[PDB]
């Protein structure tokens, strides 16, 4: 049970490759609701799993829904994946994915060297050393310490966020009223 | 801010090289930033690791051409099942 | 001759090019006539 | 190896089964006669999805203060007050505005019968 | 970062070459806001803080609200033309 | 997939697909009994939604 | 009166939920040896935990309250090797 | 107090009818009045370039971000006037200049927005405010959404500012992947020298500007511009412009870079050259403000450019402002109103506009030549304190091609006046009604701003000497 991440990490990449490629566009969204549960698969896996049950409520149970919502009671034309209308895009996207993906590789690594840059991406191998320490003495969770930053050093962010969340009330209700 | 907030609300992983370095830098002005360098140095491979991991490739690239490969007390593997057996 | 700061020919906008030959004309966005909210375009839009 | 993971495995064992039983089981048999453009629709429809996503963030967004109730105490008290207030004035522009009802379309015609 | 990476590039790449409809526009969107919180929430448990965790969980909540605005932005869109074209808007 | 209660393909059924219909020239066809039998074998309507409502 | 045939399922209901509880509580009583399961479980009394199977000798929470501790004690410690994260 | 207004205010305009919005914009007019007026005496707090962080490293305060602030007030004042006051008193101007319910919420909340940019320090105060005034302006776009054009441009807004807030995220997070930190005040000029933040912070950089209309990148933000509506679009033209360049003006994380170069370079030209061959008024109108916004992209290349970006930033505010103004006072003179939303669209329409109200050509044809940087007025200090900044610094290359731009824009400046100074066979004598003397006395104030404020600037100076140094 080794190769955890890497297989999740190939299952993102085919999950992505699906939502791209569907017949009927809520096929497509139920895709985007599986990469949603690979990524929380993933957060569990990197340690995180309070992020992975805020990733199924918010994003599947709140995104997801309002999506399919939309897709239901409105009309939207879609033409399939023709060969004759994408292969005249396929010489770009092979030039781009490979640029963008090596450079987004590129931007963790601090050389003068290009490829220095680029393979220390990929000196990967060394497994870290977990150690005990015994200095904390109580249940301050990740949560917790997100609900003290949130509330004494960025409390200024929480409230402008409160006029963000404000400001997604009254905009699509000030659009789709039609004032009598 | 959350400058050296931890997970668990303490002090971050690299605290103590990056309090170290702004001592260094409260108690300098620039045109004499340049012997806060090392500090800086400090901070930065506790962050990413690089110079421990170009050291241990290069022991690695040692133990990997040698017959007799480790004449040491060894370090042993446990499963979870087993941590004070014997 | 209306001229367009190049000295160029450009086309005198009167109420007569809105019809339905000049409906979705091939054309750049720029020196396009035809726009899309007009009341003789709309002319019962949601009725 | 804990008891929460052959659960999450054997509950689709148990959905597996059970709709296998049914179509090894039962008769298909099917038909023409047994088999078998788009409406509008009220604002207030697409509304209620619509302005029930910012009052569900915001109820995620309590769930980091009351875990940390206890370490802001009487600070991190206000703040939220504060945000909670913020949230309740939009909320009464909400129902100010009437903005999710369907209302119906005839009424009585309330105006008089005058003469000549 | 790999899977960060690559669901923000396939993503961003599936958006681009959309020719098909409006609503793969959408879900390419949100897949790759998806991605940075992947990147980011790896940084924070790599560097043993919590302020990555603090820019994802605002990034989260700013997701869901342009997820918002957007579809009604959609919906106004779609009041006046009973119908939304395959090759965009 | 014979042993099952679903009626399964015979296998001499596609001993039966090889041979093909040769008939008899000296028998009487559905000519001798009076009948002859059955043989074998985007743009506009968007300009005119554009005067619906779709949203009351 | 009270219908006896109206509340026999509640009875069915009740029992069997009763006696998938006691049976329940068995089994952890069986698994842990003797004693109750320890319902929430901090980082604090996780590493405790681990180091009481390090110091009793194999057994889950056998809970030895010896003197001084014993001569493999101060050998069977163990670190955690996580893998890269890729 | 924009909090204490939008706080105020959507719970007022939630209780008025549809029959108040006019007057309770006037109401708001008079109170941001009253915000300059009563309570600007705080710039006594920034003496000798004195600078506060607020909110724990959060915001940070000095006299640049309260310059900028007092100029977003007083062209939120102008815009909220042009939305209160009637034109005319015809059955026309109110079939046409019609504020929506929920219009002046969604003002407050950009203007919040982008004044949370400007005051900004670290990263996530950045992007919350971005994303605010981002989601303000989609909504500004779409309010008027009985109108096709306006629909499908707040659509191409909307996507096209979503990849560009997630640039800016990626960009924000990849900083954090290599300090954690979130501050650019952690960079203190010896970091930059021993780490490549080179590709972060100059992709951070692009991300920002791509939103303003930088020349890749600028023909959506063209095509959003023509088909907003008249009195929408000299909102969103303005403030995304100076709130984002005045965030990138303050941070200077792009000094002497080659991309930046590259991409100021492409900006003057394609500015200069791409509104040449246009006759409608709004284009013309949007490519001044490309080339515009290209001369802000060489003062990113500068360190210490704070005198060239105030000096020119109220300058092309107040230009810009009256520019509209005037077309929107030349809609009672044309012989032909089309498009309810947009009533003048095609720059021909102002032909005789000499023999129909000459002081509106006198006007219009002051603000032009400020435009193109004639010596008596306001516009030419402005770039020529560019050009003292950009050529003390090595850019001499960057020089003629920002006067070779100028000289190009020229063209199409003149275009206006010489399509307004010409012969009109059916010309006006005498009409009944007059146009709106709180309403007019603004654009005439616009204007002796642009003419005799060359009176002002060695007092400005002298200011400047004390409140930045
Ligand atoms: C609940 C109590 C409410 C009953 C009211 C009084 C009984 C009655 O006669 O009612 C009709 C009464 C007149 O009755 P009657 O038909 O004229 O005379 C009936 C005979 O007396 C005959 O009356 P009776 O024999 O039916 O009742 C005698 C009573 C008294 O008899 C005794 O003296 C012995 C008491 C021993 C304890 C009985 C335990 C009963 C457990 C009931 C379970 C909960 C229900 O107790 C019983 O013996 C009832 C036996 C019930 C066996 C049920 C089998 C379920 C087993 C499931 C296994 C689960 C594991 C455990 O009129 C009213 O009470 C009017 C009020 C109606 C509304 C009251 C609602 C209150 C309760 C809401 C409960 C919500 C759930
Ligand atoms: C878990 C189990 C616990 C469940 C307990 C509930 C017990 C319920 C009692 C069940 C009794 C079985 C009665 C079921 C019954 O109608 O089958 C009759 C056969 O004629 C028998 O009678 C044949 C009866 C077959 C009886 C089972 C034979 C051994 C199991 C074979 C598997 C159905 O013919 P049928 O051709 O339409 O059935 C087939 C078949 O069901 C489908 O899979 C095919 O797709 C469909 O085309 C159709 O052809
Ligand atoms: C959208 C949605 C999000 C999508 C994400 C997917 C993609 C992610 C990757 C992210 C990229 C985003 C794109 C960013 C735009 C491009 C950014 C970019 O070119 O800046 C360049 C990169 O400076 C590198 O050091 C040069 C960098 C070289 C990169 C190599 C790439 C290799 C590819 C091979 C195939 C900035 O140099 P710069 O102009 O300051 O120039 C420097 C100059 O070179 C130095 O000599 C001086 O010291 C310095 O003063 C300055 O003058
Ligand atoms: C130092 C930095 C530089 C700042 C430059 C300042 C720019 C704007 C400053 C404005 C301060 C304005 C002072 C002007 C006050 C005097 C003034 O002319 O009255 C207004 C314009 O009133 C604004 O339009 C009031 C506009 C208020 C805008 C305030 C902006 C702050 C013009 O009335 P008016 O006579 O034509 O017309 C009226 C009216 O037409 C008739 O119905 C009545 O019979 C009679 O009342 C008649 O008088
Ligand atoms: C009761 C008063 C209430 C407050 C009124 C404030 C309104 C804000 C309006 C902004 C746009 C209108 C232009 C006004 C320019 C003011 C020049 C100035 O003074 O700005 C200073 C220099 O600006 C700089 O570097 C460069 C600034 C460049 C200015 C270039 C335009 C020149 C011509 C117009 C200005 C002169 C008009 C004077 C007309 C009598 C920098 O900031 P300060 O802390 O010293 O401000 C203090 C102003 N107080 C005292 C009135 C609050």
């Amino acid at each position: 049970t080794y190769y955890f991440i890497e297989i999740t990490i190939f299952l993102a990449i085919l999950c992505t490759i699906f939502i791209i490629s569907a017949k009927n566009p809520m096929v497509s969204i139920l895709y985007m609701i599986a990469l949603f549960v690979i990524a929380a698969m993933y957060l569990y896996l990197i340690g995180l799993g309070i992020f992975s049950l805020l990733y199924i409520m918010i994003y599947i149970g709140a995104i997801a829904v309002l999506f399919l919502f939309i897709i239901t009671l409105l009309d939207i034309n879609s033409t399939e994946l023709s060969v004759k209308s994408n292969i005249r895009d396929l010489p770009l996207v092979l030039i781009s994915l490979i640029v963008l993906t090596i450079s987004g590789l590129m931007i963790y690594s601090n050389d003068s060297i290009l490829i220095n840059k680029l393979l220390e991406a990929f000196g990967n191998d060394y497994n870290t050393i977990i150690t005990q320490d015994w200095f904390n003495i109580e249940n301050t969770t990740l949560l917790t310490t997100i609900g003290n930053v949130l509330l004494t050093n960025n409390a200024f962010i929480l409230l402008v966020l409160a006029i963000v969340l404000l400001l997604g009330i009254i905009g699509p209700i000030s659009i789709t009223m039609k004032h009598k | 801010t959350a400058a050296g907030i931890s997970l668990t609300g303490g002090r971050n992983r690299c605290f103590s090289e990056w309090q170290s370095f702004m001592h260094c830098t409260a108690k300098t002005d620039a045109k004499s930033r340049a012997q806060c360098l090392p500090n800086f140095e400090d901070y930065m491979e506790c962050l990413h690791h690089t110079k421990e991991k170009a050291r241990l490739r290069e022991i690695e690239s040692v133990l990997k051409q040698k017959k007799e490969g480790l004449e040491a007390p060894p370090v042993k593997v446990i499963p979870v099942k087993a941590i004070g057996l014997v | 001759i209306p001229s367009g700061a190049l000295g160029q020919k450009v086309p005198h906008v009167d109420e007569s090019h809105q019809d339905l030959l000049f409906r979705t004309s091939h054309m750049v966005e720029d020196l396009e006539t035809y726009d899309e909210d007009s009341p003789i375009n709309t002319s019962d839009a949601n009725t | 190896m804990n008891t929460f993971i052959i659960f999450i495995i054997l509950i689709p064992i148990v959905g597996f089964a059970l709709l296998a039983v049914n179509i090894l089981l039962a008769v298909y048999k099917p038909y023409n006669e047994k088999l078998g453009t788009r409406l509008a629709f009220n604002a207030a429809f697409i509304l209620v999805a619509i302005l029930f996503l910012p009052f569900d963030l915001e109820i995620s967004t309590l769930l980091p203060y009351v875990m940390s109730i206890y370490l802001v105490s009487n600070y991190g008290f206000t703040i939220v007050l504060l945000f909670l207030l913020i949230l309740i004035i939009g909320f009464v522009y909400e129902i100010n505005t009437n903005a999710l009802k369907i209302n119906k379309h005839n009424k009585p015609n309330t105006d008089s019968l005058i003469y000549k | 970062m790999f899977i960060g990476t690559i669901i923000l590039v396939l993503s961003f790449l599936g958006f681009v070459f959309n020719r098909r409809n409006i609503i793969l526009a959408f879900i390419c969107l949100e897949t790759m806001l998806l991605g940075i919180n992947l990147i980011l929430l790896r940084n924070s448990v790599l560097f043993d803080d919590i302020s990555g965790s603090l820019f994802a969980i605002v990034i989260i909540i700013l997701a869901g609200v342009e997820s918002a605005i957007g579809l009604s932005l959609l919906v106004s869109y779609y009041r006046l033309r009973g119908v939304i074209n395959s090759y965009g808007i | 997939t014979q042993a099952i209660w679903w009626p399964t393909y015979s296998p001499d059924q596609v001993e039966r697909q090889f041979l093909s219909q040769k008939i008899d020239p000296s028998a009487k066809t559905f000519n001798d009994l009076d009948l002859t039998p059955m043989e074998l074998p985007v743009s506009q309507l968007e300009n005119k939604e554009k005067t619906f409502v779709h949203i009351l | 009166a009270i219908p006896f045939e109206a509340l026999l399922p509640y009875g069915i209901i009740f029992g069997l939920l009763t006696a998938g509880g006691g049976a329940m509580q068995v089994l952890h009583v069986y698994r842990n040896g003797g004693v109750r399961d320890r319902f929430a479980i901090d980082q604090w009394d996780s590493q405790m935990m681990e180091r009481d199977l390090r110091l009793n000798g194999g057994q889950g929470r056998k809970q030895v309250d010896q003197a001084t501790a014993p001569e493999a004690f101060k050998h069977n410690h163990v670190w955690k090797s996580e893998r890269p994260l890729i | 107090m924009l909090i204490l207004a939008i706080i105020s205010l959507i719970t007022f305009v939630s209780m008025s009818k549809l029959s108040d919005n006019r007057a309770i914009i006037r109401l708001i007019n008079i109170y941001l009045i009253l915000v300059l007026v009563l309570d600007s005496f705080l710039y006594l707090l920034f003496l000798n370039n004195q600078t506060y962080t607020v909110m724990g490293e959060l915001l940070i305060f000095n006299s640049f971000t309260f310059y900028i602030d007092m100029l977003i007030y007083f062209i939120m004042i102008v815009i909220s006037s042009l939305y209160g006051y009637n034109l005319y008193n015809n059955n026309l101007y109110k079939t046409l200049f019609e504020p929506k319910k929920e219009l002046i919420i969604l003002f407050l909340i950009n203007i919040l927005g982008a004044l949370l940019i400007v005051h900004s320090n670290d990263f996530i105060t950045l992007f919350v405010a971005i994303e605010l005034q981002s989601y303000s302006i989609y909504l500004i776009t779409a309010i008027y959404n009985s109108s096709y054009k306006a629909s499908k441009a707040s659509m191409l807004y909307f996507f096209m500012g979503g990849i560009l807030s997630i640039l800016i995220a990626y960009s924000i997070n990849t900083y954090y992947s290599v300090l954690n930190s979130y501050t650019l005040h952690s960079l203190d000029s010896l970091i930059i020298n021993t780490l490549d933040l080179n590709l972060i912070l100059i992709a951070l950089s692009l991300g920002l500007l791509f939103k303003i209309g930088i020349a890749p990148l600028h023909k959506w933000l063209i095509s959003i511009y023509e088909n907003t509506p008249i009195l929408i679009t000299i909102y969103i033209s303005l403030i995304p412009k100076i709130s984002i360049l005045s965030y990138l003006v303050l941070s200077n994380i792009s000094i002497n870079s080659l991309v930046i170069s590259i991409l100021a370079i492409l900006t003057l030209l394609v500015g200069s050259v791409g509104g040449l061959l246009q006759i409608k008024i709004k284009r013309l109108l949007a490519f001044s403000g490309l080339t515009n916004a290209g001369y802000m992209m060489l003062l990113l290349l500068l360190n210490n450019n704070e005198f060239s970006y105030l000096y020119y930033i109220t300058q092309y505010s107040i230009s810009h402002l009256a520019i509209f103004m005037i077309i929107i006072f030349s809609i009672y003179y044309i012989n032909y109103i089309n498009n309810q939303y947009n009533p003048i669209i095609y720059v021909n329409q102002l032909k005789g506009l000499i023999h129909d109200n000459a002081y509106l050509v006198l006007s219009m044809a002051i603000v032009v030549f400020s435009f193109i940087g004639i010596p008596p007025l306001l516009g030419f200090f402005g770039k020529l304190n560019i050009l003292m900044s950009i050529l003390n610094n090595g850019y001499y290359f960057i020089s003629i091609v920002l006067i070779v731009a100028s000289l190009i824009s020229a063209l199409y400046y003149l275009y206006l006046l010489n399509v307004s100074i010409q012969d009109k066979n059916n010309i006006l004598i005498n009409s009944n009604e007059t146009v709106s003397s709180v309403l007019s006395y603004i654009l005439s104030s616009l204007i002796i701003l642009i003419t005799f404020g060359f009176i002002y600037n060695s007092l400005i100076i002298d200011i400047f000497n004390v409140y930045f140094n």
